[PDB]
């Protein structure tokens, strides 16, 4: 029930009246508290300004061009051999495996996992991936 | 309505009987509702007839002829109601032409100490009732704290000068009885900071509003947080305002800390994000080198060499995707951080200019209460608030003294007679007094009863100006100690020409320090001849009394020169400076509800004193020593109307005691 924009808690009232110099002490500690928060803002602004200056150049010297490859349905020998190595390295990450081969959808990779499960010791290969 | 307005104008509920009426008509208030309504109409109509023409006495016979059936059928009831109104001063008070000339058989003898308004009003009543009345006045004039300076065409009031609203105000009746040139006080009051520049309209309003909100807050602090005692002593309005202001300054710092903490939290979220990016950039940089080396193994290559190119490629685009998202988040954070960096909460609760203007509003309150805010009772300082009259405040253009002078016509007033001692016994009273012009001329006044209307300042004197034999009992002296008696002074400045704004009755000077906020803070243009009044309030009142008039007038002219220009302000032709605390017949200006006091002390002040028996085992004596004056009326203290009412009260009380009701 206090006027709008007045602030008057029982808690604060006692803290400003419990002592002869309670008020100025309270407000002094809030002054120093604010000073040390501003001090901390200065250190981070300068720390972050140094970090921004390291990101000068973005990653633009390092971005490859984006090639699109017509998602073909036939598995060349060379494409099967890429999948087996991608399994060895990426496990069940069907997306990464697709991105490596280039012309094979995520599902086509999944289908590959079963059709060539026997002939490519795919189980042995996944076990081999889980060691490292 | 009409009979309803009569009750309202008499400070009476129209549809209900008061405590006082219950006392005089217990048969009616304890009886059926229908007779109470008949009583209330008889009372309200008799009030109306009186109010509709207060220049002539309203007699019982005249009242009955004007009542109509069924209300004029119980004539005993009408006569009882009329006499009640007459005795208590609700009709036929003030100055009226008397139909039946005053009977010569005078019954009883009353000495009235003081011929201010309270003393005068009682005396008029007591004479009307047939008693022998003498007033003893220390000064060479009537009116007490109604004191009008008059020289030539210059007329200006050194004491009371404002008639509050006329709705419910007994001064309204008096003003139809006395030629008072009442004029509305336009409340617009421009302020000029110490450098003479006007306070811009934006700032005048921001701070007045803050002033009003600070007052509300102390009241919240009083009622909701029961913050009424601190360190075993009663809290004052002053302390409460300090505590409220301290907490608003605290909240401003709390809000600043909360704000910069949102910036630190965000900067730190950004630091962590940047560290994640410089490491990812380095990892990308090194990976690209690998992709470059592997793709420079010119084909035809075996399928592991091909897998190396294609998987480094895939690994690199993923890290670039990871880095592109982290940079999208870096923009979202640098946004928050720039919005926050641009929304800083208020820097300060009040600037130094703010605080000075605020102090003018505090000085204005110190004026209204004639006392520093550190002395006002937080719990009770505004207890008379629910009794304020309705209507515009007014001033008395021909000088308020026209009222006491008029009331004094026909009374036996011994001026220049300072009471030194009040003796009251079971058999009567003796008032010992001296001539103020040669204190060796001693006077003894024997009487049935003494109405003491000495100011609370005089009653407070140690050592005493006026000795009571036997001494006043503790319950009365303790009240006298607790009650506040404050101080307020005026500087009258009479010029030959008007250099201020003629359509502006008030303007303020904003002092530069809290300490001096009461010093010449407000100026009044109230009169026909070019006169400015200047107020000294608060802590400044008492201090300026030990400064010469020439310096006080000098400080005034300096202030006015700053506001209106050095060439526009000539030297005054006449100046007066009040020193009310030093006035030994006043010892202050008017009472205030002090910390540690309350409304009940005003009732205690009004309680009469009853001596003990002369012979032991003798029947209980009647009361002998009665009290009136502004310090004796709980609901209207510190006013002229309050004093007038208190005199009417005691005259009824005394007449009831010595003539019978
Ligand atoms: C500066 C100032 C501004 C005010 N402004 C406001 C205002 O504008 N409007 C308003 O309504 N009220 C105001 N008041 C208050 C108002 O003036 C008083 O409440 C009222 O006039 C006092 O009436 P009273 O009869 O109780 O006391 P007083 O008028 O003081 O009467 C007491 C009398 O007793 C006399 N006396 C004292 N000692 C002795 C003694 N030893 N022997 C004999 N006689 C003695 C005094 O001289 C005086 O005449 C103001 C008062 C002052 C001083
Ligand atoms: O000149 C003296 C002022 C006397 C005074 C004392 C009161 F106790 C009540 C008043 F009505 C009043 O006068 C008008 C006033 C009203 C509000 C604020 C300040 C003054």
């Amino acid at each position: 029930k206090p006027p709008k924009g007045m602030f008057l808690s029982q808690e604060d009232v006692e803290a400003v009246s419990a002592n002869a110099t309670a008020a100025t002490t309270v407000l002094r500690q809030l002054d120093m508290e604010l000073v040390s928060v501003k001090r901390q803002i200065q250190n981070i602004k300068q720390t972050n300004s140094a970090l921004k200056e390291k990101l000068d150049g973005g990653i633009e010297p390092y971005r490859l061009p984006e090639v699109i490859q017509k998602c073909n349905a036939r598995w060349t020998t060379e494409e099967q051999l890429l999948a087996v190595q991608a399994i060895r390295k990426y496990g069940r990450d069907f997306q990464a495996i697709s991105d490596v081969i280039g012309n094979k959808s995520v599902v086509q990779v999944k289908n590959f996992f079963v059709n060539y499960r026997r002939r490519f010791n795919i189980d042995e290969v996944l076990q081999e991936w889980e060691a490292e | 309505s009409g009979v309803e307005g009569a009750a309202f104008q008499s400070r009476l509920p129209h549809d209900r009987m008061t405590s006082q009426e219950a006392a005089c008509f217990p048969d009616i208030i304890s009886g059926p509702q229908q007779t109470q309504k008949v009583f209330l109409f008889i009372r309200n109509r008799t009030l109306q007839l009186w109010l509709d023409n207060p220049k002539i006495q309203l007699t019982f016979e005249a009242t009955l002829q004007q009542l109509e059936a069924p209300y004029n059928s119980d004539t005993v009831l009408v006569h009882r109601v009329h006499s009640y109104l007459e005795r208590h001063g609700l009709i036929n008070f003030g100055i009226y032409k008397r139909i039946k000339p005053l009977p010569t058989k005078k019954t009883g003898k009353v000495i009235i100490i003081g011929s201010g308004v309270s003393g005068l009003a009682a005396a008029r009543q007591l004479q009307s009732f047939g008693m022998d009345v003498t007033l003893l006045e220390a000064r060479d004039r009537v009116g007490g704290r109604v004191a009008t300076f008059r020289k030539g065409n210059y007329v200006a009031d050194l004491g009371a000068m404002v008639v509050t609203g006329l709705g419910g105000n007994p001064m309204a009746v008096v003003s139809k009885q006395v030629n008072m040139e009442l004029a509305k006080i336009k409340q617009k009051c421009p302020l000029y900071e110490a450098n003479g520049q006007a306070v811009p309209k934006e700032k005048d309003e921001m701070v007045e509003q803050e002033f009003n909100r600070l007052l509300e807050a102390t009241s919240y602090l009083s009622h909701q947080l029961d913050f009424n005692v601190l360190n075993n002593k009663p809290v004052s309005l002053g302390q409460a305002l300090e505590v409220v202001i301290q907490l608003q300054e605290k909240h401003v710092k709390d809000e600043q800390i909360e704000h910069w903490k949102k910036i630190v939290k965000t900067q730190e979220e950004l630091k962590e994000l940047l560290n994640k990016m410089v490491n990812l950039k380095e990892k990308i940089k090194e990976l690209h080198q690998q992709y470059k080396e592997a793709s420079e193994v010119k084909p035809p290559r075996d399928i592991t060499a091909e897998f190396l190119v294609k998987s480094k490629h895939r690994d690199l685009t993923a890290l670039c995707k990871e880095y592109d998202e982290l940079a999208e988040t870096q923009g979202k954070l640098e946004e928050k951080l720039q919005e926050l960096e641009a929304n800083p909460p208020s820097d300060v609760y009040l600037s130094s200019r703010d605080r000075q203007i605020l102090d003018w509003h505090f000085a204005n309150l110190e004026f209204a209460n004639a006392t520093p805010l550190s002395t006002l009772s937080l719990k009770h300082w505004d207890q008379d608030d629910d009794f304020e009259f309705t209507g515009s405040h007014l001033t008395v253009r021909n000088g308020y003294s026209c009222v006491p002078v008029a009331l004094a016509e026909g009374l036996d007033i011994k001026l220049n007679t300072a009471v030194r001692q009040v003796r009251y016994t079971a058999s009567g009273c003796e008032v010992i007094a001296v001539n103020t012009r040669s204190t060796s001329q001693t006077f003894i006044y024997k009487c049935d009863a003494v109405l003491c209307t000495l100011p609370l300042g005089v009653l407070k004197q140690q050592p005493p100006a006026v000795q009571f034999v036997p001494p006043l009992p503790e319950w009365k002296t303790s009240a006298v100690q607790r009650m506040g008696f404050g101080n307020l002074n005026k500087v009258v400045l009479c010029f030959d020409r008007v250099f201020w704004d003629p359509s502006v009755n008030l303007f303020g000077h904003v002092g530069s320090t809290t300490a001096s906020r009461g010093e010449l803070f407000l100026f009044w243009n109230l009169y026909k001849a070019p006169i400015l009044l200047a107020l000294v309030a608060g802590e400044a009142a008492g201090i300026m009394e030990n400064i010469s008039d020439d310096v006080i007038v000098g400080r005034c002219l300096a202030i006015l020169k700053g506001i209106f220009g050095s060439s526009a302000v000539p030297q005054p032709k006449e100046t007066v400076v009040s020193r009310w605390r030093a006035d030994p017949w006043a010892r202050g200006s008017y009472s205030y509800v002090a910390a540690g006091s309350s409304g009940n002390d005003y009732d205690l002040m009004a309680q009469p004193i009853t001596p003990g028996p002369s012979i032991p085992g003798a029947p209980q004596p009647i009361p002998r020593l009665f009290f009136a004056g502004e310090h004796t009326i709980r609901n209207y203290p510190a006013t002229v109307h309050g004093a007038l009412l208190s005199g009417l009260r005691e005259a009824g009380r005394i007449a009831d005691q010595f003539l019978g009701a």
